[PDB]
RNA sequence: UAGGUAGUCAAGGUGCCAAGAAAUAGCUUCUAAGGUUAGGCUAUAAGGGACCGUACCGCAAACCGACACAGGUAGGUGGGA
RNA sequence: UUUGAUGGAGGUAUCAGAAGUGAGAAUGCAGGUAUGAGUAACGAAAAAAUGGGUGAGAUUCCCAUUCGCCGAAAACCUAAGGUUUCCUGGGUAAAGGUCGUCUUCCCAGGGUUAGUCGGCCCCUAAGGCAAAGCUGAAAAGUGUAGUCGAUGGGAAACGGGUU
RNA sequence: CUCUAGUCUGUUUAAAAAGGCAGGGAUGAGCUGUGAAUAGGAGUGAAAGGCUAAACAAACUCGGAGAUAGCUGGUUCUCCC
RNA sequence: GGAGAAGCAAACAUUUAUUGAUCCCAAGAUUACCGAAUGGAGUAAUCCAGCUAGCAAGAUGCUAGCUAUCUAUUAUUUAAAUAAUAGAGGCGAUACCAGGGGAAGUGAACCAUCUAAGUACCCUGAGGAAAAGAAAUCAAAGAGAUUCCCUUAGUAGUGGCGAGCGAAAAGGGAGUAGCCCAAACUUUAAAUGUGUCAAGCUGCAGAGCGUUGCAUUUAUGGGGUUGUAGGACGUUUAGGCUUAGUCUGUAAUAAGCAAAAAAGUUACAAAAUAUUUAUAUAGAAGAAUAAUCUGGAAAGUUUAACCAAAGAAGGUGAUAGUCCUGUAAUUUAAAUGUAAAUAUCUUUUUAAAAUGUUCCUGAGUAGGACGAGGCACGAGAAACCUUGUUUGAAGCUGGGGAGACCACUCUCCAAGGCUAAAUACUAGAAAGCUACCGAUAGAGAAGAGUACCGUGAGGGAAAGGUGAAAAGAACCCCGGGAGGGGAG
C-alpha cells in the first residue's frame, strides 16, 4: 500500500541475512508490500524457461525483501522519513536531521 | 448496427480452406444478432462485392467441467456460443484480405 | 360483495353459541355455554331501482334495508352526498 | 489513450470510421495468425469508446465546441 | 417376357346402425363505406426468401430404471427357401 | 511433577470469580480402520481361435483369415429424450466389475449451410385466460364478446456426387 | 400387439415385483401414441378399505413444533460420615 | 492521489502510464433481452404487428419513437366514448405497525365449558415508525391530549368457582403542542325548481316593481369552533380615505390600501439561492532506537535512551510505543446528498374590551328489543363501548357518564377532520466492544444453498494450514511412467 520510498533510492537493510548492506531499490511489489534491493537477498534459482529440450540452467537473482526491513540511507546516515510542504511541493526529509533527500 | 459490428473475423480451418479453394466460399464469424440480409449488405460494403447467397448457423456453447484448486468436479462451465456464416460469391469474384 | 354500495356495510363474522340450562333470572341454577362454532351475519342487500326524474331514468343500486330506510328519511341526493358518493358512479 | 481532446465533431466522425477500419483489419490479421501487438486490439477498442462518448456529448451539448 | 405381393385406384363400391370434428385457415364467390391503374386478371423479364432446429445415439455402454442393469422403448422399410 | 526423544511457538504460579467445567454404552452422531475374507460374486448355456502389425509392456488394441449368433433383427431410416457423447490427434490419476496401447475416459482442435424437410405463420378440437355483466370477508369464484391453445387442417423437389 | 391362471428359477436377486416355461384376449366392454380435464376429510374407483409420482383406513412439502407421553433408553471426576 | 497499472492469485509475452495512468468519490453518458413488463400474444430472456422518420425500402429487411390498465381531477350529456395531466401496479425487511380471517398439538392427568389465543398462519394497507392522539374522559381524587416505563399487583374481579385468566385509577418518569372544518349569517354566481307582488336595503326622502322573486344543489370569499360559545340584534367604537350597505345626496356600516404577526412537523400552499470549518459521500499531515549475545531469521537476552492528547489494534523471518501501515488531538469538499438559521418568498390579523332577545351547534344519530364480539370481567345483579337484524329521540328550559336501576349531586358536551416528540423494528451501512467461536466449533456456507436427491413444491452436504521467502528439486542413476535413490 502507501509508502514513502521511491524506486532508485539507496537503502540500508535493517534485518535479514544482509545486515546493513546498502543497495539501490530496483523494484517495488506493492501488492505484496515487498521490495527488491539490487544485489541483496541473493538466491540461486533453476529455470528451464520452456518445455522443449535444448537446456536449462541455474541463475542467480534477488528475492523480494519486505518493505519494513529497509530504511533510506543518504549521505552516511539512515533514518525515518517525514514530509514537508514548501514551494507548493510535497517533499521528503530525514526525521533524524531534516535535509533535502 | 453498422456493417462493422456484423462481421467479426474470418475462419482459417482445413474445411474452410478446401471449400474456398474449390467452390469459392468464404466463412466468417459474425455477430449473433445478424441475419442473412445485413450479412450480405455488410459483405458488400466491406469488400465491394455482392454475394449470391449467405447461409447462417448457430454454434452452441461447448460445456466444460470445472474442478477445484485440488481438482474435482464442482460445476459446469461453458464457452460462448456464436454464429457462423457461409458466403457464396460469383466465380469471378474474390476477397483479397485473406 | 355483500357490500352496501352506499355505506359500506359488509358481513360480520362471529360465533354460534348454544346454551344449556335455565337463567338465574328465571329461577334456574344458571346457563352453560356449549361448543361455539364459527358463523357469519349477512347484510340483506336489496337490488333496488330508484327512478330519478332529474334525468328521467331508473338507476339500480345494491343497498341494505337500513340504507333504504335512511334514504326514505333524508333523500337520495343528500344521502349520497353525506357518504361522498355520486349518482354517476352508478349506471 | 490517444489525444483527440481538441478535435471537432466531423473530424471525430472521420476518426471513428478509420479506426473502425483499423479494428476490423486488426481482427482479420490476428485470425490469419501473427500479430505482434495483440493488445493493440484493446487500445483501439478503448479509442472507439472514447470517440462514442465524445460525439454523444456533442449532441447532448454537455461539451460545447 | 411370365407370375405377382403393398400399396394405390379407394374419403371407391356394396350393406349395416352405434348415424360417424371444427375453422374467423386455405380455395371459390359476393356485395357496403370507399375506388374507376386505385386496383385486379391473363403473361413475360428481372430478384425477394423470413427466423429457429439441422452433429450423433435413438431396441441401447448415449432415452427412462441410483448401474456400461436379463426392464420399459413411437412410427415407416420386413430379403431368400 | 523430573529426566529424554519428538516438536518449533506461546503458556502460566498464588488468590478470587464465572461455566458449553470431566463419557464406557442412549439399536447415539461424525470420521478412520478391523472382522467375516482374499471368501461370495465378477451380471444371462449367441463361441471363440490362429497369424501379423502398433507399442516399454498384447488371450482382451488394430488388421487379416476361419468359426459362431441375430436375421417381422440383435438390421437400416425418422420421433420421443439426451446435448458434444460426433470427427481428427495426443494421453492413461481415477473411473470401465479384470488387463489394456483401447473406450460413450480425459485434454486440444474441428464439425450441424434450407424458398421446397420439421417448426415459426394463417386456422380451429379438448382446454386455458378473458374487458363487460353477475356472484363472493379479502385473496377470488362463474362467465359473454374475444384471444390463445396440435397429436389435426393449409403454397412449393427429386436423383446423383463430394468431406 | 396387449394381459398373468398354474409351475419353476430368483428372493444379502440381473429386476424395491422380473425371467424361464405356458395360458387368456386377439374386429372389440380392443390395444396404443400424442395433448387436455378431475387434488387431500377431496378426487377417482366394471368396487379389492384400491389407486392418486416405488410407501395411502385420509398424499406430499413447509410452518405451528423442541406437540404431548403415568412408556422405554441415556445421564460423564474423587473421597469421608 | 502521485508511481505504477492491465479485476478477484500469479504465470506467457504485449502494451499503456510523469501529456498524470490505475484506483477512490461525486455527477453525467452508454445502458442488449427477459422480468410489475404495459402494442397484441407467449413455453420468461421471442415470435406477430398498427403508425411515423431514415436505410435504393421492396419482395414477412434493419434502426429510432408511440398505442396496457385502474383511480382521482375535467375537455364534452365524468354512465358510453376518446382527450388532458396527476397518483398507483411490483419488489424489498424469513423485521416492526394497522385492518380483515382465524385454527390445531396442550393443560384441565378424560373431555364438551374454559385454557392455549387473537398464537401460528393467510389476506388487504401504507409508513419510517405505524396505530392512536387534544375528554359528551378518568373517577370520588382534583386533576386535565395521546403513547411508552417503574410501581400499584398477582391486587380488584372473573372462571364445569375446576384448571386458569387477569386489570384500572392514583403516584413516580421518559417525552411534549395544540389545532383546523361543517352548521349558525353573508358575498360572488351558475345549475335545477318555483314565482308576477310590496321581493330585495343600515334606517327618513325620491327613484323601484321583479338589484333572479324566494328556496335547494355546485363553486368562491368573509364569518366563526365552546364547563354555550359563535352570529343577527345593544353602544364606545370602527387608523384614515376611496368604493356601496337594491340607485343618487346625509347620521350609519362593509369591500380594498398604511401598520404587524406567523408559515411547508399539524396548524395555507409552491419554491429558490446566498449563507453554517455543520454533516453524509473521496483525502492530507501525524511524534519517538542504538549497541551487544544466542540463532537461519530479534522485535527477544542484556546495557542505555527517546516519544506520548499517540503503550488501540495488525503486519514486519522468534515476542515492536519509537520498522511499515495506522492510532490520539486535529483536519480535504470542486461536485452531490441531508440538516437547521437568516432574509427573500408565501399567507393571515389590517379591531377589541363589552348585556339581553332570536338562529344554529353535527339525525336513522343517542337510546330501546333480539342475536354476537371486544373490555380483566364465560348472563352473572352485568354497567359501558363497538356492532348485525328491527325500532326510534331530544334541540341547553338539553344530553351523556358516575359497573343493574331510581332520585339528588358532581363532572363532561358526542354523532367533522389533522397532529411532531417519547415508543416498535435492523434486513442492512459505517465506526467499536466481548470471562463470544477457532474448522465435528463458528452463519447451512473460511469454498455455497454449490455438489447431490425428488416430476415439482422442497430438502441438503463434506473439503482451512509447505516454507520466513517456490528460492517448485538444475543435472545424474533405476523405471514406459509414477516413484525412489544422489546431487542442490
Amino acid at each position: 500500500m502507501k509508502t514513502k520510498l521511491k524506486i532508485g533510492d539507496s537503502v540500508k537493510i535493517l534485518s535479514g541475512k544482509d545486515r546493513g548492506r546498502i543497495g539501490k531499490i530496483a523494484s517495488i511489489n506493492r501488492k505484496k508490500n515487498k521490495v527488491i534491493v539490487e544485489s541483496c537477498n541473493m538466491v540461486k534459482k533453476v529455470i528451464k524457461a520452456r518445455t522443449p529440450q535444448e537446456k536449462g540452467r541455474i541463475i542467480d537473482k534477488e528475492a523480494a525483501i519486505d518493505i519494513s526491513n529497509v530504511m533510506i540511507f543518504v549521505k552516511g546516515t539512515s533514518s525515518r522519513l517525514g514530509i514537508r510542504f514548501e514551494n507548493n511541493e510535497k517533499i521528503r526529509y530525514l526525521k533524524k536531521n531534516g535535509q533535502r533527500i | 448496427m453498422k456493417a462493422y459490428d456484423i462481421i467479426v473475423s474470418p475462419m482459417l480451418t482445413e474445411k474452410t480452406n478446401t471449400q474456398r479453394e474449390s467452390i469459392n466460399v468464404y466463412v466468417f464469424k459474425v455477430n449473433k444478432r445478424a441475419n442473412k440480409k445485413e450479412v450480405g449488405a455488410a459483405i458488400k460494403e466491406l469488400f465491394n462485392v455482392t454475394p449470391v447467397s449467405c447461409n447462417l448457423l448457430n454454434i452452441k456453447s461447448k460445456a466444460k467441467v470445472v474442478v477445484s484448486r485440488k481438482g474435482y468436479p464442482i460445476g459446469k462451465g461453458k464457452t460462448s456460443s456464436w454464429k457462423k456464416a457461409y458466403v457464396y460469391l460469383k466465380k469471378e469474384d474474390k476477397i483479397d484480405i485473406f | 360483495a355483500r357490500k352496501c354500495e352506499i355505506t359500506g356495510k359488509k358481513t360480520m363474522f362471529g360465533n354460534n353459541v348454544p346454551r344449556k340450562g335455565l337463567a338465574k333470572k328465571k329461577g334456574g341454577a344458571g346457563q352453560h355455554i356449549g361448543v361455539k362454532t364459527k358463523r357469519t351475519f349477512k347484510v340483506n342487500l336489496i337490488n333496488k331501482k330508484f327512478f330519478i326524474p332529474n334525468l328521467g331514468r331508473s338507476v339500480s343500486i345494491k343497498v341494505s334495508a337500513n340504507a333504504l330506510r335512511s334514504i326514505s328519511k333524508i333523500g337520495l341526493d343528500a344521502f349520497l352526498k353525506k357518504n361522498c358518493k355520486k349518482i354517476e358512479n352508478f349506471l | 489513450m490517444k489525444n483527440f481532446k481538441n478535435f471537432t465533431l466531423e473530424d471525430m466522425k472521420a476518426k471513428r470510421l478509420e479506426l473502425k477500419k483499423e479494428y476490423l483489419d486488426l481482427r482479420f490479421k490476428s485470425v490469419v495468425g501473427h500479430v505482434e501487438n495483440p493488445l493493440k486490439k484493446r487500445e483501439i477498442r478503448r479509442d472507439i469508446a472514447r470517440l462514442n462518448t465524445m460525439i454523444c456529448e456533442y449532441e447532448l451539448g454537455i461539451r460545447k465546441v
